[PDB]
């Protein structure tokens, strides 16, 4: 068969449990973990999750095979991420828990401080004044996951994920800025004009599709509405750089919350584990895990769930 | 000093904070402008998420830095 | 539709109901699938209790809403 292992479910663990079947169908980020841990040769958060996104990566060693990610909970909400026992949670926080104590934890390495994990991209900040015309000098910031704001939506026409990415990317004008030229010509506040762009991209891409807005009455609301995102994903649009280098992602992964603003379920569309005559191409079998059960699923059924977080890969 | 925050719209806020400023007291200025109730802010720099009791200091957020808002997706 | 029940076991159970399904058929359809007496079960959602004489439309729970069974060993 193709099937991965489960992960059990104890007390409202579906946010972690569906983060790692994302994760574990991500090779770049195994291989950078294996490569990361190999300085080592039980509270180095990146071998235990090496231990549990190892073994989900491969096909379940026994029959409909269970495992148990309380070993990854326990070390994180000792000290970083304190969670009350059986709270629900979000899947996109203990992403970027994961990301910290890795960034942390590489940080205090003296061989692998300069390695960065694959999910590692750059975002640029370009600013420049309305009433002065002086542009600002080009800033550069980390990013681990791209938090998309999910634009309104059009009349029948459906949201694109693509729609979603040049929203991110949109220039915008901002008020109230603060204007050194201005200032000398006191403190003079103008408004500028500010846009974001990817400056290096990831590896391994994760895009955060925003589905908890805020609506105007000051109440939480939860997008339900399709977003189309496509199985293979180009980059180059969304670039600082003039540079072409072609920027194609693969999807890996889906994760997909059910439920309305303040709970519910998570579940991950993924792909399976490459065959063992060539484990170095992906698999185009995908896969459903809700918690424990593993069930095949189809490409289509993959691309018509209502996405959270999905997991790109380059190519 | 000022720092930048985008928002759940995607559009970007100027906010008046200080370098020993703590991290709700960012929320708090973000509910000023935005109505979210801190308790249910999540603020992401740099690919880290800020935690409460930490000052701007503490995260090396210089001036006109751009923070992230995101809300909490819960789901057990 | 589909729903699915989060037992505190370490299974999360995924249910084919109906909405004019009632709970006692809801807990029926579990015992099936986990062989749990329904005496035992008690299905939450929204964090309330759920009566065995009730439809899930009665509670408005929809396609893959999520219902938490707890189980009452006396
Ligand atoms: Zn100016």
């Amino acid at each position: 068969k193709g099937l991965v292992p489960g992960l059990v479910n104890l007390g409202n663990t579906a946010f972690m449990n569906s983060l790692l079947q994302g994760l574990s169908a991500c090779p770049a980020f195994i291989r950078w973990l294996e490569e990361f841990t190999s300085q080592y040769s039980h509270q180095y958060l990146s071998l235990t999750l090496l231990h549990l996104l190892k073994a989900l990566s491969c096909q379940e060693v026994t029959d409909d095979e269970v495992l148990d990610a309380s070993c990854l909970l326990d070390v994180l909400r000792m000290y970083r991420w304190q969670i009350s026992s059986f709270e629900e949670q979000d899947a996109h926080e203990l992403f970027h828990v994961i990301t910290s104590s890795l960034e942390d934890e590489r940080d205090g390495s003296g061989s692998h401080w300069k390695s960065q994990h694959p999910f590692h991209g750059r975002l640029t900040s370009n600013m420049v004044c309305k009433h002065c015309e002086h542009q600002s000098p080009v800033r550069f910031d980390t990013f681990d996951s791209l938090s998309l704001s999910i634009p309104a939506a059009t009349w029948g026409h459906p949201l694109t994920l693509d729609h979603c990415l040049h929203h991110f990317i949109s220039s915008e004008s901002v008020r109230d800025v603060v204007c050194d030229n201005c200032t000398k010509i006191e403190h003079q506040r103008t408004t500028f004009v500010k846009q974001l762009k990817l400056g290096k991209l990831p590896q391994c891409l994760c895009i955060h599709l925003q589905r908890l807005s805020w609506s105007s009455h000051g109440t939480p609301l939860k997008r339900h509405e399709h977003v189309q995102f496509n199985e293979d994903l180009s980059m180059d649009e969304y670039k600082y750089h003039s540079n072409a280098s072609t920027y194609l992602f693969r999807l890996m992964a889906v994760v997909v919350h059910h439920g309305d603003m303040h709970s519910g379920h998570f579940v991950t569309y993924r792909r399976s584990p490459p065959s063992a005559r060539n484990p170095l191409s992906t698999s185009n079998q995908w896969l459903w895990v809700s918690d424990d059960t593993v069930r095949k699923a189809s490409l289509q059924e993959v691309l018509s769930s209502s996405a959270y977080l999905l997991f790109y890969e380059r190519v | 000093m000022q720092i930048f925050v985008k928002t759940l719209t995607g559009k970007t806020i100027t906010l008046e904070v200080e370098p020993s400023d703590t991290i709700e007291n960012v929320k708090a200025k973000i509910q000023d402008k935005e109505g979210i109730p801190p308790d249910q802010q999540r603020l992401i720099f740099a690919g880290k998420q800020l935690e409460d009791g930490r000052t701007l200091s503490d995260y090396n957020i210089q001036k006109e830095s751009t923070l992230h808002l995101v809300l909490r997706l819960r789901g057990g």
